[PDB]
């Protein structure tokens, strides 16, 4: 009962897009969520399969692209990242109310 | 509860498709293939704003969705969507469109307020993303305390577009897409 999150460490120049993955590995997942730590930890999106996801206080939608078209996966994309949006990056899912983590990935922004 | 409502609609994200492709173009809908091999089952139900595209011809969507996207079998992936539909043609440059934001009587800085490079968007289209900037940056919809207000286009040659912020959208009776460099202000008060 275990979730996966590649990329875990990233590290690009103004203006890239960044695509991180969030996997199912050994189950039925439901909806993910997208969080984000600041050194605590953030909501920033809700996702089921098939819709659009639903974006918390502060994010804005073109910024986190979320992508969730089969049960098993949901991408993330940072589009046009900047400085400023470097941080720590964690996915959970739900199984078909307890929610299991993936590994986080580490962003940084030059 | 209805404030729930909206909440949901405006601060959940939007398709954002170029160069789809029209499939079939009947009364009050299209069916359109995506670059990414998606299909979209679009309706239009306002007689003002009756897309005319030809089959074959290339088409922008700044879009929502009406309920869950659905796998085929063979597996094709179909979304169901309303409005926003346009042309391709691009601004030379892209551009900041004229937003200024009030809540209770106080002017309200922008944060994560986009550019756009299109000619012409959708009015349901302005109306999901000014919409979105008051959601997310100013809270819309989040506390008793703001609930309702207005956004209006006024155009450099004078005529206007306004919604409701307390009511959803007026997809009825839509009106056709605008020239967004021709958008002289863009006012949002929240109430």
């Amino acid at each position: 009962a275990v979730v996966s999150q590649h990329p875990s460490r990233v590290i690009v120049k103004s203006g890239t897009s960044v695509k991180i993955e969030c996997r199912s590995l050994d189950f039925q997942a439901t909806t993910m969520f997208w969080y984000r730590q600041f050194p605590s930890l953030m909501l920033m999106a809700t996702s089921n399969e098939g819709s659009k996801a639903t974006y918390e206080q502060g994010v804005e939608k073109d910024k986190f692209l979320i992508n969730h078209a089969s049960l098993t996966l949901s991408t993330l994309t940072v589009t046009s990242a900047h400085p400023e949006d470097s941080g720590f990056y964690i996915c959970s899912a739900l199984a078909g109310d307890t929610q299991y983590f993936g590994p986080g990935t580490r962003l940084t922004v030059l | 509860d209805n404030i729930k409502d909206l909440l949901d609609w405006y601060s959940s994200g939007s398709d954002t498709f170029t160069n789809s492709e029209v499939l079939d173009n009947s009364l009050g809908s299209m069916r359109i293939k995506n670059t990414d091999g998606s299909i979209s089952l679009i309706i239009f139900p306002s007689p003002y704003y009756s897309p005319a595209f030809t089959k074959g011809e290339k088409v922008d969507l700044n879009t929502k969705r009406t309920k869950k996207s659905q796998h085929t079998s063979e597996g094709t992936y179909i979304h169901f969507q309303i409005s926003g539909v346009t042309n391709t043609e691009k601004l030379p440059t892209p551009i900041e469109l004229p937003l200024k934001v009030k809540v209770h009587g106080k002017d309200s800085p922008l944060k994560y307020w986009p550019k756009f490079d299109k000619k012409q968007l959708a009015i349901s289209t302005l109306d999901f993303e000014i919409r979105h900037q008051l959601t997310q940056i100013h809270g819309l919809y989040r506390s008793s305390d703001k609930t309702g207000g207005y956004w209006k286009i006024t155009m450099n040659d004078g005529s206007t577009y306004q919604s409701d912020l307390s009511k959803k959208f007026e997809y009825n009776t839509e009106k056709p897409p605008i020239n967004i460099d021709e958008i002289k202000t863009i006012e949002a008060e929240i109430n």
